[PDB]
């Protein structure tokens, strides 16, 4: 009479890397690096402001595009590529600092 | 492995055993039989779980924009930022690849230990009633029916009630 | 989209994931997995596979 | 717990053993006894100590100020200085929690080994004059008085001077 | 942790064993002889090699010059860079010095593990024809000629052929 004791295995396993070897088959592995993107701003339950054609600095001065964003209140602020802060041409001294102030302004 | 029983003297795994990770396969008068060992299999699964619960559902920190994709920031500061970010990416890329190798090396040896712990425990139950060939088997030297086999599994084997019989066949 | 909830935003969308590392945008903002150059780092969740 | 012998075949620790970390507990006709083993105990302590000398009391570089609590700096350079510091704090926090987790994991297995190494030494001391109980005990098949138990402890046990009875009693 | 092999119950090494890393050294009627075991010696080498292959000569990111050695940059931006550079340099040294030790610790227990794997292999090979001395020797209880020790090495040893003679000499 014999009694023998062993471990399980599978036909097609997954190769992994270790301290000491490349491509060593194992029973199961799972991924550690996320690659699946969601092509949308997921904004469930977040007070969101989509500035659109309004530039984030245009909320301070109020050019015609930003007439609807003079006193907004948000948790998530979105700038779009078509946003222009100005109507009469000009630019803000220290623009980005003021933008960084406004993005976390609420 | 590190304890040499996943590649050392257990030659291969048992693709049929889907009951668990580690288990018994006996042969006796009544015939063949295969069962898995819960107390061992769960000891390694509870351990991999610890690792996963440590790498997954981390609550990472909140970071803000310092760059601008639409209106590029000043050059000299844009380079200090591009430079700094590129450096941190080195660290994390290194930290990520090293951590997995550390963990994957550990898990692969960790499973060995559970095999050797099972093996070297069953052997002690059969104190002088059996001898180990060295393939992961135990040559039993007495009549071990399918109840005697299940006796071994749930650790009810009374080595004394077979000893005098076993010792006899051992020396002749 | 108000149907999904995410906390890691980049210029191309949201990253909703429990993984520690990401490989989607190095400039992603919010509460994000940290960026790695690697495309995939597989963590072992089983033993050495020794088949017949 | 890679070697067994702490949660393994060894049932439980002895709270009474205050001499060292590992030890012997013998039972024979002359009575009872319990003593420590210097070799195994000191060989783990020496290791655990070596870890402490590797983390404790290590000097670091001098870092000066680039911020200001009172007269705040310009914002654009501030959010950069902050974004960098917050990024290094992640690195050193991850390095800390990981180092200690890896450190403890090796520490605990480090004590398994030294337990198991002690158990295996004794087993080959008494060669065929004793059998493996399974709970960390050795059923000696020859009368081993308190002077003989002392021989096992200090590694003066000569198995040939008892090897004769031994085998006669195992059969 | 460690295994008992290297510093433990094997007292010293063999400065005369240049054939490999691990090896046999029997003694018998016809003399003394020493030969290396290929499978274990190569098994360790295939492992340390796997470590170097991970450290030596790997793509390293291209980094550029934010600083200036001839015309020093502004003191305020320059103190941020000097500070960022020094903060990373600590990271890269914590990582390196830790990595080398974490590997050195693993490598030293690695080779130790391979010896025990050799030792406990041979034990099983001579089921009951030998007892372990405890110094890393096996007192063999039959007569083992040169083509016997060689059969022990290349794993052709049939223990059933010598067992009866062996089991007699032991118990007495
Ligand atoms: C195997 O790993 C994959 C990785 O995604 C996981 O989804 C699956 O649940 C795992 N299966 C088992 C049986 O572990
Ligand atoms: C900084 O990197 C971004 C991409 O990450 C690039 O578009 C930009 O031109 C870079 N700035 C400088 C000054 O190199
Ligand atoms: C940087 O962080 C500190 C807290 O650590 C905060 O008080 C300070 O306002 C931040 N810097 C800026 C420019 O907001
Ligand atoms: C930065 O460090 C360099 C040496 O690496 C030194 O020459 C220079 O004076 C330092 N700059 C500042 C502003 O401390």
């Amino acid at each position: 009479d014999k009694i023998c004791l062993g471990h399980h295995a599978v036909s097609n396993g997954t190769k992994v890397n270790t301290l000491t070897e490349r491509g060593v088959e194992v029973v199961n592995a799972t991924e550690t690096v996320e690659r699946t993107n969601i092509p949308r701003i997921c904004s469930k339950g977040k007070r969101t402001v989509d500035l659109g054609q309004c530039g984030l600095l245009g909320t301070i001065t109020g050019p015609p595009q930003c007439d609807q964003f003079l006193e907004f209140s948000a948790d998530l602020i979105i700038e779009r590529r078509e946003g222009s802060d100005v109507c009469y041409p000009g630019k803000f001294v220290n623009e980005e600092a003021l933008r960084q102030i406004l993005r976390e302004s609420g | 492995g590190l304890f040499g029983a996943i590649a050392g003297f257990i030659e291969n795994g048992w693709e049929g055993l889907i009951d668990g990770w580690y288990g018994f396969r006996h042969q006796n008068a009544q015939g063949e039989g295969t069962a898995a060992d819960y107390k061992s299999t769960q000891s390694a699964i509870d351990q991999i779980t610890g690792k996963l619960n440590r790498l997954i559902e981390k609550t990472n920190q909140q970071f803000e924009l310092i760059d601008n994709e639409f209106n590029e920031v000043e050059k000299q500061i844009g380079n200090v930022i591009n430079w700094t970010r590129d450096s941190i990416t080195e660290v994390w890329s290194y930290n990520a690849e090293l951590l997995v190798a550390m963990e994957n090396q550990h898990t692969i040896d960790l499973a060995d230990s559970e095999m050797d712990k099972l093996y070297e425990r069953v052997k002690r139950q059969l104190r002088e009633n059996a001898e180990e060939d060295g393939t992961g088997c135990f040559e039993i030297f007495h009549k071990c029916d399918d109840d005697c086999m299940a006796s071994i599994r749930n650790n009810t084997y009374d080595h004394s009630k077979y000893r005098e019989e076993a010792m006899q066949n051992r020396i002749q | 989209d108000a149907n999904c909830e995410g906390d890691c935003y980049h210029s191309g969308g949201t990253i909703i994931s429990n993984l520690p590392f990401q490989n989607i945008d190095s400039r992603a903002v919010g509460k994000c997995p940290r960026y790695v150059k690697q495309r995939s780092l597989l963590l072992a969740t089983g033993m050495k596979n020794v088949p017949e």
